């Protein structure tokens, strides 16, 4: 009876290394609405990240945006961790800036 | 062309007391007002700038109605349970939505009122605004219940009345905020690849409303198949982002042009490299 | 304008 969430993560501006920024992880499609999204930094979890309101989709499934701060560099790597009931383990996805 | 959508929902869960209840409605596909039974003071609250004109006795009246919607999510819940012969110590989900769909006459095109209960169509308002459509065998005690009621009638009065009414309201209210769309801003980025092959990555950034078409072409026909391409997403600024990509012989890459179609542009746009 | 419901489900 669950549908499991999609995930991106990208910034809101176009990157570029040593200038603020904001990093979005978009968690889509999923079911029950009940969900833990974390952002790390370099496998760490981000203090201070916001989220939006539950919504849901005309297709009934709920979607979240999560966004923090951030100034890139090229070497620090950002993620974005999904814990749900539709997974029996937390998803991990890497920020590419190329995506 | 517009629209009004109020999007409901509540959910129990196990060992807890009552359900959560919120609503959102949307004008236009953009919030405007909220919700939530979590909150220390149980309101509806003003969800874009233009909603403030509101005088309190909407904001009380309003009120009252989600707090008459809550204890009617209550109840429907505790019914399900009993239809669906779930016992107890679960989680469940209640959901509905309904409004309505103006076009650019401003006249009532279409209606909605549809349910779901754990994210699946449980029952819904024909669009005749008359006949109910309900799949399970369990939902189809609701539906006799409902069609011997009159329910279509109360639902079929609010969607032709009150929405068409308060939507036109609405939308005089807000035109400054509301008429807008922000055209794509599109590019196409270069990646290297394996195999003396390349990656094309059209990019379209700082759009709204959020559809958009992007498309692939190798000198005229599309390229279906080949392509790559991502959800769109929120930029967190109101507008929106989206590529697509196509993977391509280095140094014959001219022969690939990107197409954008979105609302909003005075004709589609043409990229390449 | 917020939709009241009629009869529960």
């Amino acid at each position: 009876i669950q549908k499991t969430p999609q995930i991106q993560v990208y910034s809101r501006h176009p990157p570029e290394n040593g200038k603020p920024n904001i990093l979005n992880c978009y968690v889509t499609q999923f079911h029950p609405p009940h969900i833990e999204i974390q952002m790390l930094k370099n496998g760490k979890k981000i203090p201070k990240v916001e989220m939006s309101d539950m919504s849901f989709s005309k297709d009934w499934s709920f979607y979240i945006l999560a966004h923090t701060e951030f100034t890139p560099t090229e070497t620090d790597t950002y993620a974005c961790r999904v814990k749900h009931d539709s997974m029996a383990e937390p998803k991990t996805v890497y920020w590419d800036r190329d995506m | 062309p517009h629209s009004m959508r109020y999007f409901e929902t509540a959910v129990s869960r196990p060992g807890l007391e009552e359900p959560r209840y919120i609503s959102v409605g949307y004008v236009d596909n953009k919030e405007f007002v909220r919700f939530d039974s979590d909150a220390e003071n149980p309101r509806y609250e003003p969800r874009a700038p233009w909603m403030e004109q509101e005088g309190p006795e909407y904001w009380e009246r309003e009120t009252q109605k989600a707090k008459g919607q809550e204890q009617w999510f209550r109840v429907s819940l505790r019914n399900l349970l009993g239809y669906y012969n779930q016992s107890a110590g679960g989680s469940h989900t209640l959901q509905q939505m309904s409004g309505c769909d103006l076009g650019s006459d401003w006249r009532l095109l279409r209606g909605y009122l549809q349910f779901a209960y754990e994210g699946r169509d449980y029952i819904a308002l024909n669009e005749d605004l008359k006949t109910w459509t309900a799949a399970d065998m369990a939902a189809q005690i609701t539906r006799r219940k409902w069609e011997q009621s009159g329910a279509a009638e109360h639902y079929k009065a609010y969607l032709e009345g009150e929405c068409v009414e308060w939507l036109h309201r609405y939308l005089k209210n807000g035109n400054a905020t509301l008429l807008r769309t922000d055209s794509p801003k599109a590019h196409v980025t270069h990646h290297p690849r394996s195999k003396g092959e390349v990656t094309l990555r059209c990019w379209a950034l700082g759009f709204y409303p959020a559809d958009i078409t992007l498309t692939w072409q190798l000198n005229g026909e599309e390229l279906t198949q080949d392509m790559e391409l991502v959800e769109t997403r929120p930029a967190g600024d109101g507008t929106f982002q989206k590529w697509a990509s196509v993977v391509v012989p280095l140094g014959k890459e001219q022969n690939y042009t990107c197409r954008v179609y979105h609302e909003g542009l005075p004709e589609p746009l043409t990229l390449r490299w | 304008k917020a939709l009241y419901n009629y009869a529960p489900i």
